[PDB]
């Protein structure tokens, strides 16, 4: 089918841009692209549900906004790249959140037939996104410190202070796939993340490292775990 | 040359056709700055991915 990843979220100063994008790939039925249906963005704020900002339909017409967003949002598609734009301007705190790219069912143009639907029908979000995240806060982005856990058996690895979210975990490149334990992290009395992450191993030991993966700060750790 | 004649909605768009879609237009046929359609006909297309069978 037609696949949609979002790009280009982060951490920025309160009242500053930011542009995200949204690459459409793949194709559903009759070879149909992400030029062929209407995209919607949506977003959701940590712990919360979720929130539809502004619709365009497949020609790139009938854009339109929820009031939260007018004015300081722009929705835009260059079909020629099949990708979606959400150019966000004086970002405010309560603009942080995970913001989903998200295709409504319904075919609204087939250009090489000439055929387009006279109306716009905004209907179910059948593909999804992996998310981009957007932190809105004017403190500084520091990067993670890493711990071990040295040791059925446990070893893990201590995330110990970083902001802001996300980072990404993957013990042995997806080695350890089964049994593993990332948990959600928490925000220390400094007021920077931290993080735990585990996976059960039995009384065989083989070397166990955890791959910690940080955005904002181009960082990556092949952490060990020694006893 | 016709004694009378008059035109009447032989299969009233909506009401016909409730499991196909019916508005469908076209960049050929341009009306009003906006691009639509024949105004006697209806161009029905899929709906929920399906063409269900008509009589
Ligand atoms: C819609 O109509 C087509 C033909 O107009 C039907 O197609 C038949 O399908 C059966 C199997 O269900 C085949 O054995 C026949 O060979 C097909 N052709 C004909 C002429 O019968 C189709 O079944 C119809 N759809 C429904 C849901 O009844």
């Amino acid at each position: 089918e037609v696949q949609l990843q979002e790009s280009g979220g982060g951490l920025v100063q309160p009242g500053e841009s930011l542009r995200l994008s949204c690459v459409g790939s793949g194709s559903s039925f009759g070879e149909s692209t992400l030029s062929y249906y209407a995209v919607s963005w949506v977003r959701q704020a940590p712990g919360k549900g979720l929130e539809w900002l502004s619709i365009i339909n497949a020609g790139g017409g009938d854009i339109d906004y929820a009031d939260s967003v007018e004015g300081r949002f722009t929705i835009s598609r260059d079909n020629s790249k099949e990708t979606l734009y959400l150019q966000m301007t004086n970002l405010r705190v309560e603009d942080t959140g995970v913001y989903y790219c998200a295709k409504h069912m319904s075919m609204q143009q087939v250009v090489s037939a000439g055929w387009e639907r006279a109306d716009l029908v905004g209907d179910a979000f059948d593909v999804w996104g992996q998310g981009t995240m957007v932190t809105v806060s004017s403190a500084s982005t520091k990067g993670p410190s890493v711990f071990p856990l040295a040791p059925t058996a446990a070893l893990g690895c201590l995330v110990k202070d970083y902001f802001p979210e996300p980072v990404t975990v993957s013990w042995n490149s997806g080695a350890l796939t089964s049994g593993v334990h990332t948990f959600p992290a928490v925000l220390q009395s400094s007021g920077l993340y931290s993080l735990s992450s585990v996976v059960t191993v039995p009384s065989s030991s083989l070397t166990y490292i955890c791959n910690v993966n940080h955005k904002p700060s181009n960082t990556k750790v092949d952490k060990r775990v020694e006893p | 040359s016709v004694s009378s004649f008059e035109r009447f909605e032989i299969f009233p768009k909506e009401r016909s056709w409730p499991n196909h879609t019916t508005r469908g237009v076209t960049a050929a046929c341009p009306h009003a700055r906006k691009s639509s359609f024949y105004k006697n006909l209806v161009w029905l297309t899929e709906a929920n991915g399906s063409y269900p069978n008509l009589s």
